[PDB]
């Protein structure tokens, strides 16, 4: 019911990161599925936590045009895991990432749909 | 009257398929649930 | 609707108290005979198995719904997947008889073999719970009482033996149940415990 | 709301009573069966009251505290000798539980007759209203009355190896005294066997 | 010549819930007599109507004490058989083996405190689509009832079945947003010298409750 | 098109006790006449009632001699068809092929000594739950009968069937503790000049003896 | 019974025939001829000592 | 009337399934066991 | 003896448009009422006669 | 029923109706054992054998 | 009906012993089983024979707290034999061991349930 993440800590800018989503297992209920729409959120110090990307049930992927083209996302449902690729490292990556799910409303994706997450932080400063 | 739905008679006699009950000479809950009081208790206005 | 609480008498309040309407009911799916009539898997042992209805796991559908009755009665059907030949033996018979062929023996025919057995116990009814045990040496008493509070031994439908047993499933017919008992659900940790329903 | 019960040459009278609860049946079934060969007999000198002490209801007991009492217990009258003179018996029970404190107290009790109770779970206490039961609320009443028949997988029983019933008393809301109520309450019982039967005489003592 | 028959493809496998029987092996067995034993039940939805069971409130107690302060809400919870407040009743335990339901649910309230403590309560239902009420004034515009203590210390209220579809789900432990079937709210209007006294509450099925589509999720 | 049929899985194997027949090979055979031959029997429990058989006492003799001493017990044994004293009768031999029984068992006593020897005996049954009696005074409180020698030299006593269950087991050679069905005790009250004279004893089935559930343990 | 409206009680009365010392505790006296009452709206009770003897 | 429990008639004529008995023109034990003396022999008091 | 039968060659395969049914698995299910809903059609050649379309 | 392709005979002729009702038959070619589960049931029940 | 044992005799203290239970075969009767509860008893010169250990139907094992932790017991039902391991040899081992079965009453295990045994003695004295 609460998703764990791993692969963060203190890291130097210019490396290569693959954030991993260690889910609690997704006990999620009844056969009403194909609304499986996960995503990633970033959070700034004292500034409202902002979205980064969102994955649809099968194949569509959108990103914030700040990071558009730089990141790659994909999910593996056969084992039920989802990951986040981090290439082209900038100073803008200093934020805490939350592996969570989306709501897919008419205007825009809404948040959990959950209790809360823990998070992993990637702060890079040279 | 369990979970059985065929319409053709059984092939074997009833003596071989099941065991036979004898007589000497649940089901209290269906009498108890029927005796429940439904109406209102006090005087009713409006 | 007011009434006296202590009296322990049933009382039901309909929606006609505040102007509503009472509709039609169909309760075919909760009958005891219906719901208990289906196969249930059981972890088998290699050579000798004692057919006892308390070996169904308590979390399955049949297991718990059976365990909310104190006394019961039913016939039995089994479905066995084996190698060699399968021999059944009635209630209370010597264990040497598991080797003799004159007892009902089903020769192997693939894939499995389904049988129908009667009720052969000497009592008029069976029981799911029994108050017979009337209840340094720290571990001694622990493992003494733990094995001194099982059920009596004549609460079974017989035994089967084969060269190897791979599967074994039970099915009850003509079920009757007396004197209900508690039945509990999984206790949520959060505000609700939700199954992930069929949904992508 | 007066009610008067009588068993044999003994009586009992209460003035705050909310009825009798007949649990699981209102009559007795067939007593003569193919297992006794027609040798059973009745004993009417054995059906009367006897008393016992259960526990003390203090203001510091939380919800979920219980007290178990196995029937039939150690008794000294003619009934306690029947179990020494014969080998098979059967009988129904008649119970009455009383907790006397003035009408300025708070709290609630719940008495119930449970067949074959062996270490109920902790969560199962929330569902103890499936067995024949009655509440004792000092605001309203002070007595409970229940009646049960003989149940078992056998038509006659051996009471030295099996006790088919159990009287259990649980606390659903703690006691409060409010400077006008009694500081504590003592609970007593009153039990009488009904429809006894015996068979199979024993040899002498020695 | 003999009667010609045509064995068919796709027919005849084993299914664990089919309506057909097996072949007998052992014959001419007679049973001991068991007629008219005390305490029988045939439908599992009759002991749910004849015997209610306790609710569960915060603190592991089946009751709610009167508060002496400016907040008047005693308990509020979603309307679902999978709710936390219903996790110990016989109704939820039985409903966990079915997928759909419909009908009425009854609630019983009993007052305990001494003869010189009086109180007054109210209960409402809020249908889905708008946040539930926090104050009795605001809840006075829903479907509600209102009683008080006296010589008869018990009350009974029937939560109506109201929805668009004809049946509703018993599943989906939420731990999330998006209520579907509404809330129920218990309030305390006023009280006289009743500080610390409890009100126990039970739950049971209704006249036209129904349960369908058995399933096995291993609970 | 021809009538379509669906061959089923799990049906049709061979079972050694099924109720069905085989296919004929050789036809039109007539038998020699065998009607009304002497000495027929149809139920194996009628020769057990028409013909009793001898018991077995210590020494390989079917009788018990009168003792001249202060001990008055002649023979005592458990009540079971697997007992040692019953190992040579027709009743135990037949009962070893079944698992359960119920009903009465008869015992016959015959006196042999000369015309000027007299005696007096007594027989009791002790139900399970308390050690059996050793003296006739103590056994006088059970179910008992008492006879003596005369012109009619035979007596017959029926051991009642008394138990909790409706049926009882024939199996379990004990060689151990834990009696289940009780004991029977034969006593000698008094006697006049009968030293060395024997009393033979037989056993047979009763009016309502019954036997069920055949089995094969290779005995 | 005399005490105020908020005092309650419960009593019992038995008879012990001659030939054995009389009982000291209610449990033991529960095996004689006895009656048992309690306070309420009707504040009076009446019990008849039976006449039992050889002569 | 042996150990046979089907309710549908046999397929083959009775002439081929079994052998046929003829006539010329146990079971003594069922008459003998019925003639057993049950009552008491002497005068009965009490 | 049992009724003898003769399994035939070339019969019994699966055909996707045959007139025969399957075997039931789940029993005693009742439907919500749907009688007299507006706008039904049974033959697809009646909406072709009641409703023309553009060239 | 909306997984039939829209160009096949049944797919399109079904899609010219706004509302519909029908029972269902399926024909499956598989390995192992096949378990069916009714509408609206948890996804854990796909592993239990008591279901058909 | 009567159990034999082997592996005893005259032995010096400090070795390693595995007492073996050569059963008569356990002809034991009807399918009422799973009360198979064997055990071991020791016997002292002129002092009442005392228990040592007892094995339940499947897996539970208890010992006298005099020898607790020092001995290991296990049964092999596939071939129907039971053994006794003897490590950490003390002077206290001088007793005759009886391979027998138990009764499992409410208060404590009761003895045979048998005719009697023969026994094997392990007396060690340095």
């Amino acid at each position: 019911v609460q998703l764990q993440e791993s692969g963060g800590g203190l890291v130097q800018p210019g490396g290569s990161l693959r954030l991993s989503c260690v889910a609690s297992g997704t006990v999620f209920s009844i056969n009403d599925i194909s609304i499986n729409h996960l995503g990633w959120y970033r959070q700034a110090p004292g500034k409202e936590r902002e979205l980064v990307a969102a994955i649809t049930a099968d194949g569509t992927s959108a990103y914030e045009d700040s990071v558009k083209g730089r990141f790659i996302i994909s999910r593996d449902d056969a084992k039920k895991m989802v990951y986040l690729q981090m290439n082209s490292l900038k100073p803008e990556d200093t934020a805490v990432y939350y592996c969570n799910g989306l709501r897919a409303s008419n205007a825009g994706w809404e948040p959990r749909f959950g209790t809360w997450g823990q998070g992993t932080q990637v702060t890079v400063s040279s | 009257s369990g979970n059985t739905g065929s319409i053709i008679n059984n092939y074997y006699m009833q003596q071989y398929q099941n065991s036979m009950d004898t007589q000497l000479g649940n089901d209290w809950f269906s009498k108890l649930a029927s005796s429940a009081f439904s109406g209102l208790f006090g005087a009713l206005l409006a | 609707t007011t009434s006296t609480g202590e009296s322990a008498d049933p009382v039901t309040a309909t929606v006609e108290n505040y102007g509503g309407e009472t509709q039609v009911q169909r309760r075919h799916h909760t009958d005891v005979s219906f719901i208990l009539d289906r196969f249930v898997k059981v972890t088998p042992k290699d050579s000798i198995n004692v057919l006892d209805l308390m070996q169904t796991p308590s979390h399955t559908l049949v297991g718990a719904l059976l365990r909310t009755a104190t006394y019961y009665f039913a016939d039995l059907e089994v479905a066995v997947k084996h190698k060699g030949d399968l021999t059944w033996v009635p209630n209370g018979a010597p264990v040497a008889a598991l080797d003799n062929t004159t007892n009902p023996t089903a020769y192997h025919k693939a894939p499995l073999t389904r049988l129908a057995l009667p009720y052969t116990a000497p009592h008029r009814v069976l029981a799911t719970v029994y108050n017979g045990k009337c209840k340094v040496r720290g571990d001694l008493q622990v493992l003494a009482q733990k094995a001194a509070r099982p059920l009596p031994t004549s609460f079974n439908y017989g035994a089967i033996k084969a060269t190897r047993v791979t599967e074994l499933l039970y099915r009850m017919k003509r079920a009757e149940t007396y004197c209900p008992r508690p039945l509990l659900a999984v206790h949520p940790s959060a505000a609700r415990h939700k199954q992930k329903i069929v949904a992508p | 709301r007066i009610l008067t019960t009588r068993n044999g040459h003994t009586t009992s009278t209460t003035q705050s009573s909310v009825g009798i609860t007949h649990g699981y049946a209102t009559a007795e079934d067939f007593v003569n069966g193919p297992n006794t060969s027609g040798l059973e007999t009745r004993v009417v000198q054995a059906e009367r009251f006897f008393k016992t002490h259960l526990f003390d209801w203090v203001t510091s007991d939380p919800f979920g505290r219980y007290y178990l009492l196995e029937l039939p217990t150690d008794h000294k009258g003619v009934y306690g000798s029947l179990t020494d003179s014969y080998a098979y018996m059967r009988n129904g029970w008649d119970v009455e539980v009383t907790a006397v404190g003035n009408q300025f107290n708070g709290g609630c009790l719940l008495v119930a007759m449970v067949p074959e109770l062996c270490s109920i779970e902790q969560r199962e206490l929330f569902q103890l209203t499936l067995f024949p039961h009655q509440f004792i609320n000092p605001r309203t009443n002070m007595t409970a009355h229940i009646k049960v028949p003989f149940v078992g997988v056998n038509r006659y029983d051996q009471y030295k190896v099996h006790k088919p019933w159990t009287l259990v008393v649980m606390v659903v809301a703690p006691l409060t005294v409010n400077t006008e109520g009694a500081p504590q309450i003592k609970v007593y019982a009153n039990i009488a066997p009904t429809n006894v039967h015996v068979a199979g005489e024993f040899p002498s003592k020695e | 010549g003999i009667f010609p028959v045509a064995c068919s493809d796709g027919y005849g496998g084993l299914v664990t819930t089919d309506p057909k029987t097996a072949d007998p092996v052992y014959g001419k067995v007679f049973n001991p007599p068991r007629n008219m034993l005390p305490g029988r039940f045939t439908n599992l939805l009759d002991v749910a109507e004849a015997c209610p069971t306790f609710l569960h409130f915060d603190g592991d107690v089946p009751y709610v004490t009167t508060k002496t302060d400016s907040d008047r809400v005693l308990a509020q919870f979603d309307l679902s058989l999978a709710a936390k407040h219903m996790s110990n009743t016989f109704l939820a335990g039985l409903a966990q083996y079915y997928t759909q339901y419909s009908g009425t649910v009854n609630l019983h309230f009993m007052f305990t405190g001494p003869t010189d403590a009086k109180a007054r309560y109210m209960i409402a239902i809020a249908p889905p689509g708008m946040e539930p009420p926090k104050t009795p004034e605001a809840a006075a515009h829903c479907i509600h009832a209102e009683w008080d203590t006296g010589l008869n210390s018990k009350f009974t209220f029937s939560i109506p079945y109201l929805s668009a579809a004809d049946y509703a789900y018993t599943a989906s432990d939420a731990a999330e947003t998006t209520n579907v079937q509404g809330w129920v709210c218990l309030f305390q209007i006023t009280h006289g010298k009743a500080e610390g006294d409890a009100l126990v509450v039970l739950a049971s099925a209704g006249k036209d409750f129904e349960l369908r589509l058995p399933v096995d999720a291993r609970q």
